[PDB]
């Protein structure tokens, strides 16, 4: 009902559009004050990505939410193809997926978003 | 021979290779100027090159 | 009444304009409304001359299209609703009817 | 925004000349026989002859709805200063065109030409045409290419009635092994309501009143 | 720049300029009332335009 | 072939908005008279939404016409983002 439950905010965000995935992308989605959550994977093993955006994320005030398996993080955030119902997909890893504007449909987001509060 | 074509230099992770965010502390530390440009935003680095200060989303440059 | 009314009709055909033409002055004459017309302008000869074939071998055989426009102005003198009521009757397809008040 | 009358007769033969083209083109299959321009102070109304008029009109009037706002927006028209409507062709066996496409799509399926041309040549007289001729030209049988003439009834060929009696159409089908030609020529009787066929007599036929 | 390369030569006039109204060819084309058919195009359609043959 | 975000929207909110869409074959118009993309973009566009059954199309007198069919009006409201 909420931490994994909350894909399903991050689906519409997705279909309403707003997921600013990856790093080199993420950064300029904060700098530019539109980072609105920084859904992050542990999975990296370069120490430097971590501390990076923990310290971008920082500088400004959005929120850091954690997620293991980075694989999954890539299917949450579009970053695969639907295949069939089983869901074959090729997945794109992904560590880093800014929900700039967020999808607006809201329900979970609310639940999230008390996570996000704390 | 066939004349070949340019083909994107590949740097890995380079917004990794852009802020010094280290020294604990919280020091995002950029190392390349933002872009003074407007639309540019402030995560718009002007690459710097052996004599010039180059945006890459515009052409504002700046030579030493 | 007051103003003074330029009808033009122009069209493709004699006889639809003509009949067109006709029905104008018919009912201008009805409402006891002065007509000048029908004044039958100069016709237009649009002439197109090609070469038949589609190719250069033959003898060179030329085919001459003509479209005639013919041009009809009658001249009321009236107030514009006694005008579009008149020049609202069944006009035939190819006239093209237009009216334009003056002085 | 003046256009000279000399200009403005020429736009509207060439879009009749166009519309008739995309129309041929489009409702192809609908039994698409012409198109019938009507420019009313109110709307350009466009008359749509056909014989399936149902496939034409679409589900609910999608289709002509869909072909009234692709000719709004490529011609330039006013919004809601055109009218697609879609009317039923009286006779089709007295239309060249309808009979021409019939006989496309009655080969495009495989039927023998030999077979489909006095099939239309039957429909057509019996329809009531003072004569009909059909001509098929390309590749039927061999690669060489031969000609077959369909001929049944009577026909003029010559002088001004031609171009008031002779109703006629040319039509290509796109088969396997390359290009085949119909030429259908439907040859009218002489009307005095003028809806079959013309209203003027044939030049040549004298009638006497029996005493 | 590749875009100011293309295309780049004017079009202001020329017979490669204008083109059939009913095919893009550029050869024959009477440029007459504004017709912009090519000679065997405006002989096919002619008729559709409203130009009938008298003499 | 590589066209923006904003214009592939552009060009499919308009085709779902009327159904239908024309162009002239002109590569090189750098606008559609409507859709603020130029008449390749259009083109290319309606032609992989053709491929895909997404529309029919039907050229004459130099011109396309693209109507979209009942498959296109499901992935365009799924593309949409919006019904
Ligand atoms: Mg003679
Ligand atoms: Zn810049
Ligand atoms: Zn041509």
């Amino acid at each position: 009902d909420l931490m994994t439950a909350l894909q399903l905010v991050m689906k519409k965000s997705s279909a309403h559009d707003g997921l600013v995935k990856g790093l080199r992308e993420a950064a300029k989605a904060i700098e530019k004050h539109a980072a609105q959550i920084c859904v992050l994977a542990e999975d990296c093993d370069q120490p430097d990505y971590v501390k990076l955006v923990k310290a971008l994320c920082a500088e400004h005030n959005v929120h850091l939410v954690t997620v293991p398996s980075a694989k999954t993080l890539g299917e949450w955030a579009g970053l695969c193809k639907i295949d069939s119902e089983g869901k074959a997909r090729k997945v794109v890893g992904c560590s880093c997926v800014v929900v700039k504007d967020y999808g607006e449909d809201s329900e979970g987001l609310h639940i999230v978003q008390e996570y996000v509060k704390s | 021979p066939k004349k070949q074509k340019h083909k994107h230099k590949k740097v890995k992770l380079a917004v990794l290779q852009f802020y010094k965010v280290d020294d604990a502390t919280g020091k995002v530390t950029r190392l390349r100027k933002e872009c003074p440009n407007a639309d540019c935003g402030a995560g718009t680095f002007m690459a710097n090159h052996f004599d010039r200060h180059y945006c890459g989303k515009c052409g504002l440059t700046y030579v030493y | 009444v007051q103003h003074r009314i330029r009808i033009t009709l122009s069209s493709k055909s004699v006889k639809n304009l003509e009949k067109v033409c006709s029905d104008l002055v018919k009912g201008a004459k009805e409402k006891q409304l002065k007509v000048k017309g029908p004044v039958r302008m100069p016709t237009k000869v649009l002439n197109i001359t090609t070469r038949k074939s589609p190719c250069g071998e033959g003898t060179n055989t030329w085919d001459r299209f003509e479209m005639r426009v013919h041009k009809r102005v009658i001249d009321l003198v009236s107030s514009p609703d006694v005008v579009k009521q008149i020049t609202s009757i069944t006009i035939e397809p190819g006239v093209e009817v237009e009216v334009t008040i003056s002085d | 925004t003046q256009i000279s009358k000399k200009k403005k007769f020429v736009s509207d033969g060439v879009f009749y000349a166009e519309l008739n083209e995309m129309l041929t083109r489009e409702l192809a299959e609908d039994g698409y026989s012409g198109v019938e321009v009507r420019v009313t102070p109110m709307r350009t109304e466009i008359i749509i002859r056909a014989t399936r008029t149902q496939n034409v009109l679409g589900e609910k009037g999608r289709r002509i709805r869909e072909l009234t706002s692709v000719v709004q927006k490529r011609f330039n028209f006013p919004e809601n200063g055109v009218e697609l409507y879609a009317e039923k062709v009286v006779n089709r066996g007295l239309c060249a065109i309808a009979q021409a496409e019939s006989l496309r799509y009655k080969l495009l399926g495989g039927l023998a030409v030999r077979r489909a041309c006095y099939g239309v040549l039957r429909f057509v007289m019996e329809s009531g045409a003072k004569g009909c001729e059909v001509i098929v030209s390309g590749k039927l049988r061999a690669q060489r290419a031969k000609s077959m003439k369909f001929k049944d009834g009577y026909m003029i060929s010559s002088g001004q009635p031609v171009n008031e009696y002779i109703d006629a159409a040319v039509r290509h089908v796109l088969l396997r092994q390359g290009v085949l030609g119909i030429k259908v020529k439907i040859m009218l009787d002489w009307d005095p309501k003028g809806k079959l066929g013309p209203t003027t007599p044939l030049p040549d036929l004298v009638t006497i009143h029996p005493p | 720049g590749h875009s100011n390369v293309w295309n780049s030569h004017p079009k202001n006039y020329g017979a490669g300029s204008r083109v059939c109204r009913v095919c893009g060819n550029s050869h024959g084309l009477i440029r007459k009332y504004g017709l912009m058919c090519c000679r065997q195009c405006f002989r096919s359609d002619a008729k559709d335009i409203g130009f009938i043959k008298y003499r | 072939m590589i066209i923006s975000k904003k214009n592939r929207n552009e060009i499919c909110k308009y085709l779902f908005q009327e159904g239908v869409l024309y162009a002239k074959k002109d590569y090189n118009l750098a606008k559609h008279p409507q859709i603020d993309v130029p008449n390749l973009q259009v083109i290319k566009l309606m032609q992989s939404f053709k491929s895909k059954e997404y529309v029919r199309e039907t050229f004459s007198w130099q011109h396309y016409y693209w109507y979209l069919t009942n498959d296109g009006i499901e992935f365009l409201r799924n593309f949409l983002n919006l019904p």
